[PDB]
RNA sequence: CCCGCAGAAGAAGCACCGGCUAACUCCGGCCAGCAGCCCGGUAAUACGGAGGGUGCAAGCGUUAAUCGGAAUUACUGGGCGUAAAGCGCACGCAGGCGGUUUGUUAAGUCAGAUGUGAAAUCCCCGGGCUCAACCUGGGAACUGCAUCUGAUACUGGCAAG
């Protein structure tokens, strides 16, 4: 849910180094946050500490 | 980490008693987006193997370079056997200006902002060799300061 | 003789005059000795549509020159603008 | 190559001749077809290539290839020509649809290039 | 003077989502976004050096909706100007009135924005500007006029924009329906996927 | 016959550096000598020494760093068949300035950058790099 | 120029898709046909047609013509053993070049200044047409020429070596 309890921008992307919605499907720009996603771009265990 | 660009492929032939036996040649090159660069020229009956061979060759026999922030350290020429090459550091934003295989060598080399033309033959192989030459010959301001026994500020 | 007159130097329906000192016989927009100001008839507000280099005018008249009526009108306006 | 030699006798610009002199720098020119006929191509082709000798307006006599499948052309037939050589001794192209030249029949592609009208349907 | 055909086809050809449809419904549902258009879509051989550059150029042009001559002119202008050539070009593209409007969120798509601009809906500094190519300057407020303020489409567009995150280089008010073009955008603010350099190279043939 | 001794000097330097000769020697001249001054002043050479009364003999002592020569390149620019005069605003840079270009000016001989600072052009004798 | 009315209404073509070179399939016999340079003889992505597609767009194409690419006259910027390219060999006027040191001059040369270098055009910074084109203020430049004052390293000249 964007943006509910289990958000994207507030915490992180479900998938590792992926915008959950759609951009960055390789290992080049880890961090960009486009208008279509309102999502960070890090590890799968990054949400466990945030 | 390392990226890699298959520049060119070419079919080549051997005449024998029976007929024409075709093999293939693969000119690839690689760079880490920094000074290091290296090119591979492989051959095989079939393309996939030839290119894999070149990727191997390039991975090794690499060569380091001194790259001012995103560009060169000065205007240079570099030549191989028919392909003489003139590159000139170019302002941020300008992008890599170059025609073809040279574009690729630069692209993997990590340089970003150049003006490059090629005098003479355009044989991909020779001209990429000339690029690597003109990149290897190049010296950085600290390195001149060293050769000459001086402070960099002395040289500005 | 040498007259102080206008030169239409602008665009269609949007004249923009340059006042100039030039010999009479020369064409309107032709050979001019010199340019002493300008006139913008179609000048918008808060801009100076008109500007005149008065001494250079004042020199030439003493040199014995003729002044287009409009140019005279424009000088007066400035003296009265003043 | 010496500076002084160039001084003495400077470099000479290679004058290329026009390959369509009969046009004499006219994009086209009118003519009358003294004779229409066909001719055979130099090895390795095989055709009965339609062609016509044309006496021009200006007074040059030449021969003109004929594009398209089927023309109407005859002798004493007033035509226009545009240029363009066919790969012998032929350098010039008949503009279909001009002054006596019909347009090709039953063509629907490149209708311009043979002077054919848009179809109505 | 405009591309009037299928929008998603273009996107398909490009490879990416060009944002040629509002974004209510996801692009994967509307069309086979991965597959290229036409009978020979599934076949995808690696393109040439020239070809990739051309494709890139098309993408950018498609995104903004700028035909070729205009694009060329823009490029030339960028070249003339001081600074990074490609980024200058990008900035110029952004600066277009319609694009600005779209960014603000008064148009669902860029096309919509353009249409709005055409139809004398938008004002720039309280003066009705009708040209989509109008280069909006820094500190130039741009608003919907009182006649076009009642339109249901505008509010929808705004809503859509809201779902999408905002650009830093603007400042827009949903109630007032007026946005201030604060500054010309930095390259970092724009999308990273656009290889401006390729475009530059293409014109530097 | 000898048409340019400045040329001869530069060639001799080139070849000594090429051949791994410690020093090199040749007939002495004033311009030659001020050039040697210069080069020392820019640390491409270890030292020059003129010797002789009548036909004195200049001797440059070459320089080697990490084995390889230190004058990477040296090339004349003006020459008797073609002279090369420049205005201060027109002064080149050698190697994007990592090098030098010897120049004569009305205030003696000196490198390009010193000339710039001084604010006056002249005769570009040679580039060194 | 502004205000009112009605209703998507009245408004999209050209060229190409063998490679160069963006764009691919089906249907029709070295003919008919294409073509800028390098296809067609029965499975033609190259001829014609359909389909699909590509790129431009109120235009699109051909033809004509200039510069480019062409460093393919190479001043910048080429060459001549075998690819084109060293006179068959010599002397030698004109002519070009000119070892080294001192003195002078200032011609070339550099520096500074005066005069000019129409306007317009180009470009930089501005303004005005709803924008652009367009108009338009101010600069800059016009690389140059003449005249003055200087510098003297070089080249040159004059005098001595
Ligand atoms: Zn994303």
């Amino acid at each position: 849910e964007r943006d509910g309890l289990f958000c994207a921008r507030i915490f992180g992307p479900v998938k590792d180094y992926e915008c959950l919605c759609g951009k960055y499907k390789r290992l080049k720009h880890r961090g960009v946050i486009c208008e279509k996603c309102g999502v960070e771009v890090t590890q799968t265990k990054v949400r466990r500490e945030r | 980490e390392l990226q890699e660009k298959l520049i060119a492929v070419n079919r080549v032939s051997k005449t024998v008693k029976g007929g024409r036996i075709f093999s293939f040649t693969a000119l690839t090159v690689v760079g880490d987006g920094n000074g290091r660069v290296g090119f591979g020229y492989g051959k095989a009956r079939e393309v996939p193997a030839a290119i894999q061979k070149a990727m191997e060759k390039a991975r090794r026999n690499m060569i380091n370079v001194a790259l001012n922030n995103g560009t060169l350290q000065h205007p240079v020429k570099g030549v191989h056997t028919g392909s003489r090459v003139f590159m000139q550091p170019a302002s941020e934003g300008t992008g890599i200006i170059a025609g073809g295989a040279m574009r690729a060598v630069l692209e993997v080399a990590g340089v970003h902002n150049v003006l490059a033309k090629a005098y003479g033959s355009t044989n991909p192989i020779n001209v990429v060799r000339a690029t690597i030459d003109g990149l290897e010959n190049m010296n950085s301001p600290e390195m001149v300061a060293a050769k000459r026994g001086k402070s960099v500020e002395e040289i500005l | 003789m040498v007259t102080i007159r206008l030169a239409r130097h602008g665009a269609k329906k949007r004249p923009f005059y340059q006042v100039v000192v030039a010999d009479s016989r020369n064409a309107r927009n032709g050979r001019f000795i010199e340019r002493v100001g300008f006139f913008n008839p179609i000048a918008s507000e808060k801009e100076e549509g008109t500007r005149l280099d008065l001494d250079r005018i004042a020199h030439w008249v003493g040199q014995g020159a003729t002044i287009s009526d409009r140019v005279a009108a424009l000088i007066k306006e400035v003296n009265k603008a003043a | 190559a010496t500076v002084n030699q160039l001084v003495r006798k400077p470099r000479a610009r290679k004058v290329a001749k026009s390959n369509v002199p009969a046009l004499e720098a006219c994009p086209q020119k009118r003519g009358v077809c003294t004779r229409v006929y066909t001719t055979t191509p130099k090895k390795p082709n095989s055709a009965l290539r339609k062609v016509c000798r044309v006496r021009l307006t200006n007074g040059f006599e030449v021969t003109s290839y004929i594009g398209g499948e089927g023309h109407n052309l005859q002798e004493h037939s007033v035509i226009l020509i545009r240029g363009g050589r066919v790969k012998p001794g032929v350098r010039y192209h008949t503009v279909r649809g001009a002054l006596d030249c019909s347009g090709v029949k039953d063509r629907k592609q490149a209708r311009s290039k043979y002077g054919v009208k848009r179809p109505k349907a | 003077a405009r591309y009037l055909g299928p929008k998603l086809k273009l996107s398909r050809r490009e490879g990416t989502d060009l944002f040629l449809k509002s974004g209510v419904r996801a692009i994967d549902t509307k069309c086979k976004i991965e597959q290229a258009p036409g009978q020979h879509g599934a076949r995808k051989p690696r393109l040439s050096d020239y070809g990739v550059q051309l494709r890139e150029k098309q993408k950018v042009r498609r995104i903004y909706g700028v035909l070729e001559r205009q694009f060329r002119n823009y490029y030339k202008e960028a070249a003339r100007l001081k600074g990074n050539t490609g980024e200058n070009l990008l900035a110029l593209l952004e600066g277009r009135l319609d694009n600005v409007v779209y960014r603000m969120g008064f148009g669902a798509t860029r096309a919509e924005a353009r249409q709005l601009v055409s139809h004398k809906a938008i004002m720039v500094n309280g003066r009705v500007v009708n040209i989509a190519s109008y280069q909006v300057s820094p500190n130039d407020v741009v608003s919907i006029r009182e006649k076009a303020k009642k339109q249901s489409r505008v509010k929808a567009a705004l809503e859509l924009a809201e779902q999408r995150e905002k650009p830093t280089w603007l400042e827009v008010d949903a109630g007032k329906m007026e946005g201030t073009f604060k500054r010309k955008p930095e390259r970092s603010d724009l999308s990273a996927d656009i290889n401006e350099h390729l475009i530059v190279e293409l014109y530097s043939k | 016959s000898m048409q340019d001794p400045i040329a001869d000097m530069l060639t001799r330097i080139r070849n000594g550096q090429a051949a791994n000769k410690a020093a090199v020697t040749m007939p002495s001249s004033k311009l030659k000598v001020a050039i040697a001054n210069v080069l020392k002043e820019e640390g491409f050479i270890e030292d020059f020494k003129v010797e002789g009364d009548t036909k004195p003999e200049l001797e440059l002592t070459l320089k080697y760093f990490q084995g390889k020569a230190v004058v990477e390149s040296i090339q004349r620019v003006s020459r008797p068949g073609l002279r090369i005069y420049k205005r201060k605003d027109e002064l080149p840079k050698v190697m994007a300035g990592l090098g030098i270009a010897v120049v004569s000016t009305s205030k003696g001989v000196m490198t390009d950058r010193a000339a710039r600072q001084a604010g006056l052009g002249g005769e570009i004798i040679c580039y060194v790099a």
